[PDB]
RNA sequence: UCCCCCGUGCCCAUAGCGGCGUGGAACCACCCGUUCCCAUUCCGAACACGGAAGUGAAACGCGCCAGCGCCGAUGGUACUGGGCGGGCGACCGCCUGGGAGAGUAGGUCGGUGCGGGGGA
RNA sequence: CGCCUCCUAAAAGGUAACGGAGGCGCCCAAAGGUCCCCUCAGGCGGGACGGAAAUCCGCCGGAGAGCGCAAGGGUAGAAGG
RNA sequence: CUGACUGGGGCCUGUAGAGCACUGAUAGGGCUAGGGGGCCCACCAGCCUACCAAACCCUGUCAAACUCCGAAGGGUCCCAG
């Protein structure tokens, strides 16, 4: 982790709440990172987009 | 100095090995298409079946097909169920593949 | 010539006995046999140097044999600088791989020019049958100079003998000689120290 | 004066002494060489010592031939300081010499000025040396 | 053969300015040249286009022989 | 497959003599072509115009087939060459588009080359394969003097099934191919 | 690249385009248009196919030309360098052959001032 | 059970490189085509399909040659567990048990399991 | 002054000195998962611009290449493309 | 009754020694690019070298951080005292 290399949340898209810590580097990947994780609330996969840590 | 035929063969049937099952291994010439099941920790062939055994007729594609039911019908007569397909150096398909559909329509779980 | 050599057999006397009782242990092998040995060591001496790896000795065996060998190797006592072993090699009627001795023959003109013949072989590896070995191998040297020099392909051989080292090895050459006109160059010579080989990230 | 073009390693460890020769025991080049009767290293500057000496015995003529190469980079601490603080400055090479080995040999000469010239050329050594001549045990080897 | 990326190969009439044509292949279905085998010096052994010479020099100068003698 | 004057010039004229000059006893003994290679070594569209897609538009009208690019394998300081930059383009002829390509190569290219001498006949691989220069490509009918901006020419690589020079010799001049000498 | 290797220009007439060949003067265009009659100020656009391999034919077989001239041209020069005659020596220097002074000028075979 | 071919393994170059010779009924290749499934950063080369005129040329298989490569004793030595001596030392010896590597003789142009096709 | 690699280290592991040598305080959204295909460096010969080295073709070439970065281990029957 | 130690048996190891196949070192010789020097040339090529010498080879060697090899021993498990 850098300045350029971010540590960044992973909130889910439908109940809201952040289930996952990762890192980009914000240079390479400038875009919000959306990735399809298990969401234990919602309990079944879902979209989550990187938010502010 | 091996080719890419060689490397494939050997890549794919590592990985089938390493599962341990009794390997369904197709042997395709330019007019047969040959298939034996395998216990790799005896080294021995089980059952056997190919288009120059039955001396089966023409399209390649239905006679391999056709292999592959008389490869499960004498498979299952053995207590063979479950089984890893071989396809070597072959891309799973045509030929090769209409062996191994017939092959599962006779009730080898593959 | 042909020399001779009584041998004796071994079983399991230590080597080391052996060499206190002057004794020199040796084997005597080929495809077919192989047999413990050994040699007084002072009479062996005698007939080695005179019959190195190229004539013949003849092992007169104490159960009435005498069988045709060349010495195949010799171990020496690193430290003492003695014969401590003999590989007896037993002879029979069908060709062998031997070295045979190179005579050479005339006066380097590169020689007179004040060179030195530098003899690298002084025999040659040549496979013959053996009832045939050559006494040696003549080589005329006399129109060598400085820095001239003679391979295996300029051998000429005589008959039914034919080379067993590669023609494109250097058997002779005339170098030039040790100069004391050259000391105060060599002397007043300046070197760069040595350079360490670079590791890491630098390389 | 003899030392690598270039090595891996600047400062070798010490090592030890211990054995005969692991080879280089036989005459293999020229008619009469100078064999080593005890251990040691042998410095660079010894080397060439015994080297200019054979060849100014020889005035002019005769090849020498010289068997060892120093290798073995040589440290020494500055004068006057304590122990510790790394390893000294290497300050010389020498080659490990064990009993047995033939250092130098010499051919294109009489058989009295190989004699004369070894030596001389042992006086120049740290150690004991006999003089020896090429013989059949050497062509054997 | 990949469809969409390759120029359709048709029959053409290549004509040289000898008279030549070619019954070939190509992308155009009727090119022309300004040359051909046919009629190329190299080809056609050697038609020296101009320079048949002989050079003519350095002897050939000969003008004349009247020098005496 | 398509009737080719080549093609069929190899079958009937130039597959006898050859068995004929050198008494061949197997029918795949005698010399065929396998395929013909071409490659503009471009190395001016790396950082340069990139879009040496006029080229790969040249090349596929002359063959008949669109060629492929060839990319670096490592950086080089000094032809300004990063690993991976496009330096160029490759398209493999074989069977019916390389005996037309040969056919009007022997018959319309060569001929307009610049003060044609004829092909370099020490170029033989040593293998029996042959390869040959060009310095423009305006030298095919398929290229205008219109449609063309920059001179490029190509490498050429014949490939042959004989394994000397002197069998692949006979063929290709055989086939057509004028030699210097 | 039709005549005669070279690409002459359109948009002028043909005696004025056939110049822009190495071998062809203002001279050896009135030369050419006149013996296979193809009027001189006609443009080599609208050129007629057969008025061009006319144009070809006539130029390409009479005159040497384009290569074949530039290269005797430089056998001549070449073999003047090689029998050691004066005209040679001053090919190879690069130095003026027509008897021209030498002082000053001469800076066409010599090229730009070589300061000192 | 005996030979030949095709599969698929085991030992892990005594199995390899090279040279030569041989095989097409069968089988296997190449082959013949690219309609079709499928395929080429281009290419029916490869992958793939449908075929069956030809050829064992390539590949494969089988013999044969020791130039290379690989394997390699026996004997002797180095070294050494343990036991003892000597030298101011650098170091050197002896007993008992173990015992290389290099090299020498020499070996090798593979051996074998299982199933399938053919041959007596 | 913590951490990694090699050696010292006496053929299990471990083992010290202000002993011999190097690295880390990152990085990658693919440089990650899986499926499919592919195989290097190098040397000889051949080929416009084009060279020691760009791209192309042939032959040889068990891994000396590659694996983001030190070093070691590992590795093409892939961890490489 | 499992212990130290000891018997037999299996597996793990990379030291001693040795080696040069790798990474480096290395004296000489052979061979043979590139250089230096000398005839000849500037007209672009030649010819000769007791000069320095890459790569290849040969003879002969060196290495804690080299290993194609490789002990004695040591470790550990089982059975037995
Ligand atoms: N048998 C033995 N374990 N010997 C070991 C070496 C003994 C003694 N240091 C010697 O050099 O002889
Ligand atoms: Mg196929
Ligand atoms: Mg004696
Ligand atoms: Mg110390
Ligand atoms: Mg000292
Ligand atoms: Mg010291
Ligand atoms: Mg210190
Ligand atoms: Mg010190
Ligand atoms: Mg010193
Ligand atoms: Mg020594
Ligand atoms: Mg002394
Ligand atoms: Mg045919
Ligand atoms: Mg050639
Ligand atoms: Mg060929
Ligand atoms: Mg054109
Ligand atoms: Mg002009
Ligand atoms: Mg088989
Ligand atoms: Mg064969
Ligand atoms: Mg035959
Ligand atoms: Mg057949
Ligand atoms: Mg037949
Ligand atoms: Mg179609
Ligand atoms: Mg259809
Ligand atoms: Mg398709
Ligand atoms: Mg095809
Ligand atoms: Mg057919
Ligand atoms: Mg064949
Ligand atoms: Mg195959
Ligand atoms: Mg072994
Ligand atoms: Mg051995
Ligand atoms: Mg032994
Ligand atoms: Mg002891
Ligand atoms: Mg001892
Ligand atoms: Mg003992
Ligand atoms: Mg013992
Ligand atoms: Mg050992
Ligand atoms: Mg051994
Ligand atoms: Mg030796
Ligand atoms: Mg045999
Ligand atoms: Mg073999
Ligand atoms: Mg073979
Ligand atoms: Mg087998
Ligand atoms: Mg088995
Ligand atoms: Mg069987
Ligand atoms: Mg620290
Ligand atoms: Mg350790
Ligand atoms: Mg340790
Ligand atoms: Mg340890
Ligand atoms: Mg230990
Ligand atoms: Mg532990
Ligand atoms: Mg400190
Ligand atoms: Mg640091
Ligand atoms: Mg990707
Ligand atoms: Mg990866
Ligand atoms: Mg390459
Ligand atoms: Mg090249
Ligand atoms: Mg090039
Ligand atoms: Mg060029
Ligand atoms: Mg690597
Ligand atoms: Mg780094
Ligand atoms: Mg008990
Ligand atoms: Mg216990
Ligand atoms: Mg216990
Ligand atoms: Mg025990
Ligand atoms: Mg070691
Ligand atoms: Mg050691
Ligand atoms: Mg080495
Ligand atoms: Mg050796
Ligand atoms: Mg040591
Ligand atoms: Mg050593
Ligand atoms: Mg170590
Ligand atoms: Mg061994
Ligand atoms: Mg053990
Ligand atoms: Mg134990
Ligand atoms: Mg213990
Ligand atoms: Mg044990
Ligand atoms: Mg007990
Ligand atoms: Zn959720
Ligand atoms: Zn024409």
């Amino acid at each position: 982790a850098s300045e350029v290399r971010i540590k960044l949340l992973l909130e889910c898209t439908e109940c809201k709440r952040r289930n996952y810590a990762t890192e980009k580097n914000k240079r390479n990947t400038p875009n919000k990172l959306e990735l399809r994780k298990y969401c234990p609330w919602c309990r079944k996969h879902t979209v989550h987009r990187e938010v502010k840590i | 100095r091996l080719t890419a035929y060689e490397r494939r063969k050997f890549r794919v049937r590592n990985r089938i090995k390493r599962t341990g099952r009794l390997r369904l291994s197709v042997f395709r010439s330019l007019k047969h298409i040959y298939a034996q099941i395998i216990d790799d920790e005896k080294g021995v062939t089980l059952v056997s079946a190919s288009s120059l055994a039955l001396k089966l007729k023409g399209n390649k594609t239905e006679v391999a097909r056709q292999v592959g039911r008389a490869l499960a019908e004498k498979a299952l007569a053995l207590g063979i169920k479950q089984v890893a397909f071989d396809r070597g150096p072959y891309k799973y398909h045509g030929r090769v593949k209409a062996l191994a559909e017939g092959a599962r329509e006779g009730g080898l779980e593959f | 010539m042909e020399y001779r050599l009584k041998a004796y057999y071994r079983e399991g006397e230590k080597p080391s006995a052996l060499r206190r009782a002057g004794k020199l242990p040796g084997v005597m092998y080929n495809r077919h046999l192989n047999r413990k040995v050994y040699v007084d060591l002072v009479e062996f001496d005698k007939v080695f140097r005179q019959a190195s790896i190229h004539h013949v000795i003849v092992l007169e065996l104490p159960d009435g044999q005498s069988l045709p060998t060349l010495v195949r190797q010799v171990n020496l006592d690193k430290r003492r600088r003695r014969p401590e072993h003999v590989d007896f090699f037993v002879l029979s009627d069908e060709p062998v791989e031997m070295y045979v001795p190179l005579r050479f023959v005339g006066t380097p003109a590169g020689v007179r020019a004040g060179g030195v013949l530098q003899e690298i072989h002084r025999d040659i590896l040549v496979k013959v049958s053996p009832r045939n070995i050559p006494e040696f191998i003549e080589v005329d040297v006399s129109g060598l100079e400085i820095g001239d020099s003679l391979h295996a392909s300029d051998l000429k051989l005589p008959p039914g003998v034919e080379l067993a080292v590669s023609p494109e090895e250097t058997i002779a050459a005339v170098v030039p000689p040790e100069d004391v006109e050259k000391l105060a160059e060599e002397a007043a010579a300046e070197v760069a120290e040595p350079e360490v080989i670079k590791k890491g990230k630098e390389e | 004066m003899l030392m690598p073009r270039r090595m891996k390693y600047r400062k070798q460890q010490r090592g030890r002494l211990k054995g005969a020769t692991k080879g280089g025991d036989y005459v293999a080049f020229g008619d009469y060489g100078l064999v080593a009767l005890e251990p040691a290293w042998i410095t660079a500057q010894q080397i060439e010592a015994a080297r200019v000496a054979m060849v100014r015995h020889f005035r002019r003529g005769g090849k020498i031939f010289i068997r060892i190469f120093p290798d073995k980079p040589y440290t020494k601490k500055p004068l006057e300081v304590r122990m510790g603080k790394g390893k000294g400055n290497v300050e010389g090479y020498v080659a490990v010499v064990k009993p047995g080995r033939v250092m130098f040999e010499v051919a294109g000469v009489t058989e009295e000025q190989a004699m004369e010239a070894l030596r001389i050329a042992g006086h120049k050594l740290p150690i004991k040396t006999k003089i020896v001549r090429r013989d059949a045990y050497d062509e054997a080897q | 053969m990949k469809e969409g990326i390759h120029p359709k190969l048709v029959p053409a009439r290549i004509i040289c300015g000898c008279g030549n044509v070619i019954e070939t292949y190509s992308t155009k279905p009727e090119i022309y040249v300004e040359v051909c085998s046919k009629c190329h010096p190299f080809y056609t052994g050697q038609q020296r286009f101009v320079d048949t010479e002989g050079r003519v020099e350095r002897f050939q100068r000969r003008y004349g022989d009247s020098y005496r003698k | 497959p398509l009737d080719v004057a080549l093609k069929r010039k190899y079958y009937e004229e130039v597959r006898p003599e050859l068995i004929r000059r050198f008494g061949y006893q197997n029918v795949w003994e005698v010399p065929r072509l396998e395929k013909v290679v071409i490659n503009q070594g471009l190395g001016e569209a790396k950082e340069d115009a990139r879009i040496l897609e006029k080229a790969a538009q040249e090349l596929a009208l002359i063959t008949g087939q669109k060629p492929a690019v060839t990319r670096a394998k490592k950086s080089i300081s000094n032809f300004k060459l990063r690993k991976g930059m496009p330096i160029g383009l490759r398209v493999t002829l074989r069977r019916d588009r390389m005996w037309i390509f040969l056919e009007k190569l022997l018959n319309v290219a060569l001929p307009r080359i610049r003060d044609f001498r004829g092909l370099n006949p020490n170029s033989f691989d040593g293998r029996g394969n042959y390869n040959l220069g060009l310095r423009e490509q305006l030298i095919f009918p398929e290229i205008t003097y219109d449609m063309v901006d920059a001179l490029r020419g190509m490498d050429i690589a014949v490939v042959t099934t004989a394994e000397t020079d002197e069998e692949a010799r006979a063929l290709l001049e055989l086939l057509g191919f004028p030699f210097r000498k | 690249a039709r005549i005669a290797g070279v690409e002459i220009p359109r948009n002028k007439r043909v005696d004025v385009a056939l110049t822009y060949i190495y071998g062809i003067g203002k001279a050896r265009a009135k030369e050419a248009l006149e013996k296979t009659g193809i009027n001189p100020a006609t443009r080599v656009k609208d050129l007629t196919e057969a008025e061009v391999v006319r144009l070809r034919e006539y130029v390409e077989n009479t005159w040497k030309l384009e290569g074949e001239l530039r290269a005797e041209v430089a056998a001549n020069i070449k073999r003047l360098m090689d029998i050691g005659c004066y005209r040679g020596l001053r090919h190879r220097r690069g130095l003026p052959v027509r008897g021209q002074r030498t002082r000053t000028n001469a800076r066409t075979r010599k090229g730009p001032r070589k300061t000192v």
